[PDB]
Protein backbone atom coordinates (compact mmCIF):
# COMPACT_ATOMS: atom_id res chain seq x y z
CA UNK A 1 0.00 0.00 0.00
CA UNK A 2 1.00 3.59 -0.70
CA UNK A 3 0.92 5.30 2.70
CA UNK A 4 0.58 8.77 1.12
CA UNK A 5 -2.92 8.13 -0.26
CA UNK A 6 -4.40 7.15 3.11
CA UNK A 7 -3.14 10.40 4.66
CA UNK A 8 -4.69 12.48 1.88
CA UNK A 9 -8.01 10.63 2.12
CA UNK A 10 -8.11 11.08 5.90
CA UNK A 11 -7.33 14.79 5.57
CA UNK A 12 -10.04 15.22 2.94
CA UNK A 13 -12.71 13.44 4.98
CA UNK A 14 -11.74 15.44 8.08
CA UNK A 15 -12.00 18.69 6.11
CA UNK A 16 -15.42 17.65 4.80
CA UNK A 17 -16.65 16.87 8.32
CA UNK A 18 -15.26 20.14 9.70
CA UNK A 19 -16.90 22.14 6.91
CA UNK A 20 -20.24 20.41 7.47
CA UNK A 21 -20.12 21.18 11.22
CA UNK A 22 -19.82 24.98 10.91
CA UNK A 23 -23.03 25.73 8.95
CA UNK A 24 -25.49 27.64 11.14
CA UNK A 25 -29.24 28.08 10.69
CA UNK A 26 -30.44 31.60 11.51
CA UNK A 27 -33.46 33.41 10.06
CA UNK A 28 -34.49 36.99 10.83
CA UNK A 29 -37.88 37.19 9.11
CA UNK A 30 -40.29 40.04 9.78
CA UNK A 31 -43.84 39.82 11.15
CA UNK A 32 -47.15 39.69 9.26
CA UNK A 33 -48.68 42.41 11.47
CA UNK A 34 -49.45 45.61 9.47
CA UNK A 35 -48.54 49.10 10.84
CA UNK A 36 -51.78 51.15 11.10
CA UNK A 37 -52.12 54.91 10.43
CA UNK A 38 -54.55 57.64 11.57
CA UNK A 39 -57.98 58.17 9.89
CA UNK A 40 -60.90 60.64 10.36
CA UNK A 41 -64.65 59.84 9.97
CA UNK A 42 -66.12 61.84 7.02
CA UNK A 43 -69.56 63.55 7.06
CA UNK A 44 -72.34 62.54 4.61
CA UNK A 45 -74.53 65.43 3.34
CA UNK A 46 -77.75 66.19 5.30
CA UNK A 47 -80.72 68.62 5.02
CA UNK A 48 -82.44 70.21 8.09
CA UNK A 49 -85.72 72.24 7.95
CA UNK A 50 -88.24 73.37 10.64
CA UNK B 1 8.79 31.10 43.91
CA UNK B 2 10.88 29.92 46.88
CA UNK B 3 13.56 27.47 47.98
CA UNK B 4 13.01 23.82 46.98
CA UNK B 5 9.85 24.71 45.03
CA UNK B 6 10.03 24.59 41.23
CA UNK B 7 6.98 25.34 39.08
CA UNK B 8 6.79 24.09 35.49
CA UNK B 9 4.18 26.15 33.66
CA UNK B 10 2.10 24.48 30.93
CA UNK B 11 2.89 26.42 27.75
CA UNK B 12 0.69 25.95 24.70
CA UNK B 13 2.47 23.59 22.29
CA UNK B 14 -0.17 23.13 19.54
CA UNK B 15 -2.71 25.79 18.38
CA UNK B 16 -4.84 23.63 16.02
CA UNK B 17 -8.54 23.25 16.92
CA UNK B 18 -12.07 23.64 15.41
CA UNK B 19 -15.02 24.60 17.71
CA UNK B 20 -18.20 22.69 16.83
CA UNK B 21 -20.79 25.39 16.15
CA UNK B 22 -23.58 22.80 16.08
CA UNK B 23 -22.65 22.05 19.72
CA UNK B 24 -23.58 18.39 19.27
CA UNK B 25 -20.82 16.91 21.43
CA UNK B 26 -17.41 17.52 22.99
CA UNK B 27 -15.52 14.51 21.61
CA UNK B 28 -15.61 15.98 18.09
CA UNK B 29 -13.44 18.93 19.16
CA UNK B 30 -10.88 16.67 20.85
CA UNK B 31 -10.79 14.35 17.84
CA UNK B 32 -10.28 17.31 15.52
CA UNK B 33 -7.36 18.57 17.62
CA UNK B 34 -5.77 15.12 17.89
CA UNK B 35 -6.15 14.28 14.20
CA UNK B 36 -4.87 17.63 12.93
CA UNK B 37 -1.91 17.42 15.33
CA UNK B 38 -1.03 13.86 14.31
CA UNK B 39 -1.19 14.84 10.63
CA UNK B 40 1.68 17.27 11.23
CA UNK B 41 3.54 15.05 13.71
CA UNK B 42 3.61 12.08 11.31
CA UNK B 43 4.89 14.24 8.44
CA UNK B 44 8.10 15.07 10.35
CA UNK B 45 9.12 11.44 11.03
CA UNK B 46 8.12 9.95 7.68
CA UNK B 47 11.21 7.80 6.90
CA UNK B 48 13.35 8.67 9.95
CA UNK B 49 14.30 6.97 13.21
CA UNK B 50 15.45 8.77 16.36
Amino acid sequence: PNDEATIKALDNVIKQIEALSVIVNRSEKADDAQILGPNTYKQLLEHLFS
Amino acid sequence: PEENVYILLPIQAYTGGVIDRRDASFSNFAYSIASKLMMELSAATHNKIF
